[PDB]
């Protein structure tokens, strides 16, 4: 539901892998204090979740990239790829 | 470091086409950076008149008739309603002659260009309807200027959202 | 920018190759913010934090320009010895002044033809030029007599 | 050169309403100013706190008489206990009878309390009129002011007290003497006084008030990883306010930690400010020294109080960032400078601008008010400077020169004078009427000026920069007021060093001082 | 790239930390690409694709990258300063008079309810 | 910090279980305040601790760099929404005058959710419940793996 | 050729006469109070014109 899910952030039984000092700092540079801690760890969690998500189209656009059916590297293409499928922009990098 | 940079950049091969930088360039009737002449240049009506050196077909005259009636329409903002056909048509016209080209605008363009602007409009306003309520309201300019702080993406800067931050009066006026 | 070559380019990049990162960040001390004196009336001091005469070894485009014992010290790195800093004016206006206070003829008018010029003194600006000379001067004062009971009370009144 | 002259002679001649006659009058842009002087609280009286589109000095009065007397020597306080009451009792009278009755109850039962333990049925006695005829009736005041009252009292004493009362006619010293020469006498001898003052005039007064050689105290802000980008010092010397560059602003508290809030929760003299997005690029502070502002770069301005430390107010009308905000010298409205080559000039009160000003090519670097609050000076990027009126919204005059930028600006406090510095590195004093620098002042090596800043009466400024120097000019050198004072260009009585540290601004004390403010130590 | 330094020369900025050159670079490289690619479209486009209708082959004159260009540059690129658009829409807000009122020596705040009250937020 | 607590047991059978995945390879072919420094490389940390994926900061450290930006970018963007919202200076919002707030301090931060990402809030409990089940998926994939080569070795 | 530069004195640029001031106190029970203009319009009031 919605109330459970401020009723479960307060106790240690879920505590965001997001440090809460770092979270403080980044609420604070984008302008937001409040004396209540639910909130923090639940931006923490948001934000957890969508790095999840590209996680996991790296690891899907890695397994296609042969032998469907020197260990693994996330490189440029892996990123290049699934950066783009999101609204993340071109990684046109290069050399010389 | 700047002899020395230079001597490094004699170091490669190319200090022949460094050597050879040294005109200005834009070999043509000239390129303008000026901003007053683009400006105005920007604002006059153009005018699509041709030449005739052998033959220059089209059988079609130009005319600026066509420019001074686009430039007359009553467009929108003014009317409280997206433009029908037929004024789209004439401020169209207006603007091919006006860039350089020639012939009528055949009556399927104004059609996709509706269709096109409707979909625009119910993409903003979708928009503004997902700020102001989650799940009886009524909707005012500022969530307007919120959805436009967020999503900017939507509409090309110029023109409006400058307008837009000068029509945010305050209440007794 | 490594090099390569074939048969140059002059590019490379060989850092990379990570496993495992297991390092943390050490936090430095806050912005505090660290005092000094400088400058008292014109005079560099450098003694505390501040610089010797070392840019006449800096770059000359850079940084131009210079122009510049007892319980009786009122200053010796300022050197008001020479009696051209004043003016041609100060002088003068110094003259008025300690000429109307050292008046002591009456005891109906006098005061009231110096206590204007005391209330003067009082609140008037651009004085921290003038102020040792005044030092100087009541001191003598001071040092030159001890029975008027006038010039004692007007050198109160004038410190306050 | 001469061509600039032909084209706009030219231009005259076809502006049909600029004959031959009057284009040669405009072309009197060469005279400046006359030597003007500083509106001294001797003669004219302070102004109200207005709008620029075009009582109670018994009040302010007898504030000065309770203020000299209780900030005097602990010897004279005997004896002008006994002078507060009956000047008070006879003010409050006058103002009674001269039309303002609610006026009269205020102040009366604000200074009801002013000597409760002397008289005890007085302020019964008093207490029981409100009205004019409600006096007329009244008899006691009658009797009173026919009889005169007795004053025991020393000659110089009174002699010096008078004297005080003859500099500040500017909020009321008049209608004192005048009530005291009226009833007491313990304006004959207070004209012969006038008169004394006035041979104090004569020789007596300092006239020319010449040069004078500031003193420094420098504040260097160590362990910042150059995550700073602007400072500010307060108006009474208390506080120094710094707007780092990951939105935060961190009040410092000079001489002690009583940076504590009012209230009862809240429990060391450094106070942190949160509530922005960007940058923080300027800030600025109230003169009534209880509020506070900032600009950034996420186009918001913000307001703060200062007995909470706590926002209150947002502001949103800016399209891209805003350099610097600055209030007005009086209070009430306040300025903004942005990249998007426009500035917004605000109040307090109303959240959207008032006016928008739109006369620069490229970005407006900084915003300064003229003393009179009438005017506002931007300077940009195009190396051009302007001037607008608020209400207008249009630019009376704009300077060019100075090949380069500009950073920062002032204004000398007597209005002929604003100071130009910018990345060229040649300070440039401009005359808003000539529209031509009447000086330029040439130093300071090859690098940006950041802040400058004039005295307390416009005998001495000061440019301060990115050479890693402050220095000291004099600016009477060539102006129309020559003050020579006699025994790389000249107008340059000093230049003070300090240990490779980019400094960042000044600010002048009401006294000789300055106060500085860099960065980097060593 | 020396020659980019050479390039920060012009604008008296010797100062860099040389991240700044591998960044500018990277960016021109991906800038051009796009460019010429939708250029390159363009030139399709006059060489009348769909699900096989002729073949594609590359000229790619100015004309079709000044179109590529010019797209970008519709929502792009800070434009020359446009200031007329600026003077009108200021003289528009640049005409209602000042409130022309006294506080009487304070602060004049927005009214509550427009001002912010900087509690701590809470649920 | 149980969320830590779970994410470590991940990463810890992922060490066991890829190492073991490996040396199986082998033998078959062998026939406060804070600043900003700290807080980004804590926010690295915690980044390449998310990464039972790949390998726990197996990868080059360009994407490192990319990733961390990306993650603080989305940060900001989440408070930017919320306090956008809170100014409001709109009638929808804003105190009314008779204690009449159209949207009370909740719906708020549901719609701020809302706008930027997530759709709803029970994707999170999903999302949760998702991750815990892929512990054990992965788990007993690699499990059975294991118990299979046991028996293959032989 | 016709501006008005002219200053005049505030309080703020001298001393001895620096006012008083009661809008940002301090009540013994309440915490602190304001000075904040007044208008006339409400809360889920009619909003604006018609739609024409």
């Amino acid at each position: 539901t919605l109330e459970e899910i401020l009723e479960m952030m307060e106790d240690e039984e879920f505590t965001p892998i997001i440090p809460d000092a770092v979270t403080d700092y980044y609420l604070a540079k984008n302008g937001f204090e409040t004396s209540d801690i639910k909130i923090k760890r639940i931006l923490a969690l948001a934000t957890q979740k969508f790095i999840s998500d590209i996680a996991q189209d790296a690891y899907e656009y890695s397994r296609i990239r042969s032998s469907s059916s020197n260990k693994v590297v996330l490189t440029m293409d892996d990123l290049r790829s699934a950066l783009g499928e999101y609204g993340i922009n071109v990684k046109r990098p290069n050399f010389y | 470091y700047e002899r020395l940079k230079r001597d490094i950049l004699a170091l490669p091969v190319r200090e022949r086409r460094r050597i050879k930088a040294i005109t200005r360039e834009s070999g043509k009737k000239g390129m303008v950076n000026s901003v007053i002449t683009q400006t105005r240049q920007a604002l006059i009506p153009k005018v699509p008149v041709v030449t005739r050196p052998t033959n220059v077909p089209g059988n079609s005259v130009q005319w600026a008739q066509d420019v001074i009636h686009g430039f007359q329409a009553l467009l929108a903002s003014e009317i409280y309603e997206l433009p029908e056909m037929d004024n789209l048509r004439t401020r169209m016209t207006g603007i091919s002659r006006e860039h350089g080209l020639i012939g009528p605008v055949d009556d399927s363009v104004i059609e996709i260009m509706l269709i096109g602007l409707e979909q625009h409009l119910k993409g903003i306003v979708e928009a503004a309807i997902d700020i102001v309520k989650y799940r009886r309201h009524t909707l005012t300019i500022e969530d307007m200027y919120d959805t436009l702080e967020q999503y900017p993406y939507l509409v090309e800067p110029g023109g409006t959202l400058l307008r837009l931050q000068s029509v945010m009066l305050h209440d007794e006026d | 920018f490594k090099e390569a070559l074939v048969g140059y380019v002059d590019d490379d990049e060989v850092d990379f190759e990570k496993l495992i990162n297991e390092p943390l960040p050490k936090v430095p001390r806050f912005s505090t913010f660290t005092a000094h004196w400088l400058a008292i009336e014109g005079v560099q001091p450098a003694i505390p934090q501040n610089p010797s005469p070392n840019d006449i070894k800096n770059i000359l485009p850079i940084n131009r320009g210079s122009m510049e014992i007892s319980n009786q010290k009122q200053g010796l790195e300022v050197k008001p010895l020479v009696k051209h800093v004043l003016s041609r004016e100060l002088q003068l206006y110094f003259d008025k002044i300690v000429e109307v206070l050292l008046n002591q003829e009456e005891t109906k008018e006098a005061e009231l033809l110096r206590n204007s010029a005391l209330q003067s003194v009082r609140a008037d600006p651009g004085l921290h030029q003038l102020v040792p000379y005044f030092i100087q001067f009541i001191s003598e004062t001071i040092t030159k007599n001890l029975k008027n009971i006038s010039l004692l009370s007007t050198m109160l009144e004038l410190i306050y | 050169a001469a061509d600039l002259n032909r084209i706009v002679l030219e231009y005259l001649n076809k502006k049909g309403y600029h004959k031959t006659e009057s284009m040669l009058r405009m072309e009197s842009s060469h005279i400046p100013a006359p030597p003007t002087n500083i509106p001294t609280p001797q003669t004219t009286n302070i102004s109200r706190p207005t709008a620029p589109g075009r009582p109670a000095t018994i009040k302010r009065g007898y504030s000065i008489l309770k203020s000299w007397c209780e900030s005097s020597l602990d010897f004279y306080r005997p004896e002008l206990e006994k002078f507060l009451y009956p000047v008070f009792v006879h003010c409050y009278l006058d103002l009674i009878a001269r039309g303002y009755p609610s006026h009269a109850r205020e102040f009366y039962d604000k200074f009801s309390k002013d000597h409760s333990v002397l008289h005890e049925y007085e302020i019964s006695k008093l207490g029981g009129i409100s009205l004019k005829e409600h006096l007329q009736e009244n008899d006691v005041a009658k009797i009173f002011r026919s009889h005169k009252f007795k004053v025991l009292i020393g000659r110089t004493t009174f002699n010096l007290l008078l004297y005080f009362l003859n500099e500040n006619d500017a909020v009321g010293g008049g209608v004192v003497l005048r009530l005291i020469n009226q009833y007491i006498e313990p304006a004959q001898d207070l004209r012969n006084d006038i008169a004394m003052i006035q041979d104090s005039r004569a020789k007596i007064k300092l006239s020319a008030a010449q040069a004078s050689l500031p003193s420094v105290c420098m504040y260097t802000f160590h362990n910042t990883n150059n995550d700073l980008t602007c400072l500010k010092f307060n108006d009474d010397s208390t506080m120094v306010a710094s707007g780092f560059q990951d939105s935060f602003i961190k009040l410092w508290s000079i001489d002690g930690s009583p940076l504590r809030s009012l209230l009862k929760n809240d429990p060391k003299g450094s106070r942190r400010l949160v509530g922005h997005s960007g940058a923080v690029y300027g800030v600025d502070f109230s003169p009534d020294n209880r509020y506070l502002i900032s600009c950034s770069e996420d186009k918001t301005v913000r307001l703060w109080s200062l007995d909470t430390y706590t926002c209150l107010v947002s502001y949103k009308g800016h399209s891209s960032s805003v350099w610097d905000v600055k209030f007005s010298p009086m209070g009430h409205y306040f300025a903004t400078a942005s990249h998007d080559q426009t500035a917004r000039l605000w109040s307090c009160d109303h959240i959207y601008p008032l006016r928008i000003f739109a006369g620069h090519l490229n970005d407006v670097d900084c915003v300064e008010f003229h003393p009179n609050s009438t005017y506002l000076f931007t300077g940009s990027s195009d190396k051009t400077a302007r001037m607008w009126d608020i209400a207008r919204g249009e630019c009376v005059r704009v300077f060019m020169g100075h090949s380069g930028a500009i950073n920062c600006l002032a204004v000398s406090p007597d209005g002929r004078w604003l100071a130009s510095a910018g990345e060229d590195s040649v300070v440039c004093l401009w005359d808003i009427s000539t529209g031509r620098r009447i000086k330029a002042m040439r130093g300071h090596g090859r690098s940006s000026i950041y802040s400058l800043a004039f005295s307390r009466e416009g005998t001495v400024l000061v440019s301060t920069g990115a050479d890693n120097s402050v220095r000291v000019w004099d600016v009477k050198k060539n102006t129309n007021s020559p003050s020579a004072q006699p025994e790389a260009t000249n107008d340059h009585m000093s230049v003070y060093f300090t240990k490779k540290t980019p400094v960042y601004t000044v600010h002048f004390t009401r006294r000789n001082l300055c106060l500085a403010g860099g960065v980097f130590g060593g | 790239v020396r020659l980019l330094h050479l390039i920060f020369a012009t604008q008296n900025i010797y100062s860099y930390q040389d991240h700044v050159p591998l960044q500018l670079m990277d960016f021109a490289y991906r800038y051009t690409t796009g460019t010429l690619q939708d250029a390159t479209i363009y030139s399709d486009h006059a060489h009348a694709s769909n699900a096989g209708n002729a073949g594609t082959n590359a000229q790619l004159t100015t004309e079709d990258i000044r179109l590529a260009i010019a797209a970008r540059t519709n929502y792009q690129f800070k434009p020359v300063p446009p200031k007329e658009l600026l003077l009108e829409l200021a003289a528009e807000r640049n005409k209602k008079p000042l409130p022309a009122v006294i506080p009487t020596w304070g602060i004049r705040l927005p009214p509550e309810k427009y001002c912010l009250t900087g509690k701590d937020w809470v649920l | 910090g149980m969320n830590k607590k779970f994410n470590e047991i991940i990463h810890l059978m992922q060490q066991i279980r890829r190492i073991c995945f490996k040396i199986s390879l082998i033998r078959q072919m062998q026939t406060d305040k804070l600043d900003s420094d700290v807080s980004y490389n804590s926010l690295k940390r915690s980044i390449s601790k998310i990464l039972m994926a790949n390998g726990f900061e197996s990868t080059a450290p360009f994407c490192s760099d990319v990733i961390t930006q990306i993650a603080e970018n989305y940060f900001g963007n989440l408070v930017k929404t919320l306090k956008n919202h809170i100014e409001s200076k709109s009638i929808n919002k804003v105190m009314g005058d008779a204690k009449f707030q159209k949207v009370s301090n909740k719906d708020i931060l549901l719609l701020s959710l809302l706008e930027n990402g997530v759709e709803s809030p029970d994707a999170l409990y999903e999302y949760y419940n998702e991750n815990i089940v892929k512990q054990i998926s992965k788990l007993e994939g690699l499990k059975s793996r294991l118990s299979s080569f046991l028996a293959e070795l032989l | 050729n016709l501006d008005l530069s002219v200053p005049l004195n505030p309080h703020r640029a001298t001393a001895n006469l620096k006012p008083e001031v009661k809008y940002p106190y301090y009540d013994p029970e309440t915490d602190t109070v304001v000075h904040e203009h007044r208008p006339d319009a409400r809360g889920n009031m009619v909003n604006a014109d018609t739609v024409d």
